[PDB]
């Protein structure tokens, strides 16, 4: 029933902290709220829970003084802290919850009699852990050359995540926005691509809208054909 | 070693059916309910079952959970497309005092229709040229297996510089992409006559070719 949204992706020298919230789009009181990460080519791994009515709080060995949990109930809102942060530590961190209700809440259980299968889930909040430069992207548009494809070049980011839509949302048929690759340089760069019928290339309007949250940088590109005798500059 | 031991691996075609297994101890499985997740690229873990063997709301009843003693399994029938993903088991921990999970089980589901990569490839822009750059962008979408390799020609001349290319990835379709970059500066770029990205799959190659004076 009710939702779980976490903060926005975040980058973090090594040594440093990280705090990710889980808002609850209502009461989520009773039950434990669970946090479960996934680094890079690893299988899950949790990491720990609180329940909030109680305030009792379980760790994995791994991270016990340096992870701390918190709920609070006032604001339906639910923390992780993750101290003296390592490379191992860049990860996508899911907050997650159950929809168990019960007829009679237990209000003197062992702590385990409150932990169950996790049926609610965060969308993820990428953490990266590094020393390098945040850097946003370069934008070009890749013009169109019965379909035709068009689309935009997102170059040279860092960390991880960009988001690309098309025409502030409004433009979604059609489009593939292609996972990025990591450079020789360090960088990543992705293209997104939308294929549209060419003959509507004359009137219809396509810009894409690009998003790097980590370095606060926002991009819109207008995306027109190419013209042969017209070379602009600025 | 993960606290719950699952198998790397499984397979089928589509149809078939497989077991996926989860040994565990007494002070896990052993006295507790097993879980069971299916996790996709890109988005979070599902719930599958509970209490070992309850089906989460919605989930189809081909897929089933079951345990004894200190081992549990998740049995998936009629297997699609879809279901190739990781499936992780878990549970609570009596001497741990806390949530133990498997290493994860990748399902692969063989036997899908062979389809040839569809390519686009598209020329530095205007823009790019002007800030003394040059990227070839070479687009590859809807094939499968999801195993390719990339080449790129000036003019008929093989390029091994400057190249940047994906690991494929499974599409919403579950057919693969990837996407290979060649990096040039605008001189080489306008030198040639043309430039090609050239893909192989599965022994057969498809190029595309784009030229400076196309417009």
């Amino acid at each position: 029933e009710v939702q779980l949204v976490e903060s926005g992706a975040e980058v973090k020298k090594p040594g440093s902290s990280v705090k990710v919230s889980c808002r609850a789009s209502g009461t989520f009181y009773k039950y434990a709220i669970n946090w479960v990460r996934q680094a890079p080519g690893q299988g899950l791994e949790w990491m720990g829970g609180i329940i909030p009515f109680f305030g009792t709080t379980n760790y994995a060995q791994k991270f016990q003084g340096r992870l701390t949990i918190t709920a609070d109930g006032s604001t339906n809102t639910a923390y992780m802290q993750l101290d003296s942060l390592r490379s191992e530590d860049t990860a996508v961190y899911y907050c997650a919850g159950p929809s168990i209700t019960e007829s009679h809440y237990c209000l003197d259980c062992a702590a385990k009699d409150y932990y169950y299968g996790l049926d609610v889930w965060g969308q993820g909040t990428t953490v990266t852990v590094s020393s390098a430069s945040t850097k946003g992207p370069s934008v070009f548009p890749l013009a169109p050359s019965g379909t035709a494809a068009l689309g935009c070049l997102v170059k040279d980011y860092f960390p991880e995540p960009v988001t690309v839509s098309w025409n502030s949302g409004a433009l979604t048929s059609g489009v593939h926005t292609f996972p990025a690759v990591l450079q020789s340089s360090g960088l990543y760069s992705l293209s997104s691509v939308v294929t549209v019928p060419s003959s509507s290339l004359g009137t219809q309007t396509y810009i894409c809208n690009v998003n790097h949250k980590p370095s606060n940088t926002k991009v819109d590109k207008k995306v027109e054909p190419k013209s042969c005798h017209h070379h602009h500059h600025h | 070693q993960s606290v719950l031991t699952q198998p790397p691996s499984a397979s089928g075609t589509p149809g078939q059916s497989v077991t996926i297994s989860c040994s565990g101890s007494r002070s896990n499985i052993g006295g507790n309910t097993v879980n069971w997740y299916q996790h996709l690229p890109g988005m979070a873990p599902k719930l599958l079952i509970y209490s070992s063997n309850q089906r989460s709301s919605g989930v189809p009843d081909r897929f089933s959970g079951s345990k004894s003693g200190t081992s549990a399994s998740l049995a998936i029938s009629g297997l699609q497309s879809e279901d190739d993903a990781d499936y992780y088991c878990a549970s609570w921990d009596d001497s741990l005092n806390g949530v133990v999970f498997g290493g994860g089980t990748k399902l692969t589901v063989l036997g899908q229709p062979k389809a040839a990569p569809s390519v686009t490839l598209f020329p530095p822009s205007s823009e790019e040229l002007q800030a003394n750059k040059a990227t070839l962008v070479c687009l590859i979408s809807d094939f499968y297996p999801g195993a390719v390799t990339v080449a790129w020609k000036a003019d008929s001349s093989p390029v091994k510089a400057g190249v940047e290319t994906t690991t494929p990835s499974k599409q919403s379709n579950n057919k693969y992409a990837a996407s290979s970059y060649l990096s040039l500066t605008p001189e080489q770029w306008k030198s040639h006559k043309s430039y090609s990205c050239q893909v192989t799959h599965e022994g057969s190659t498809v190029e595309k070719t784009v030229a400076p004076t196309e417009c």
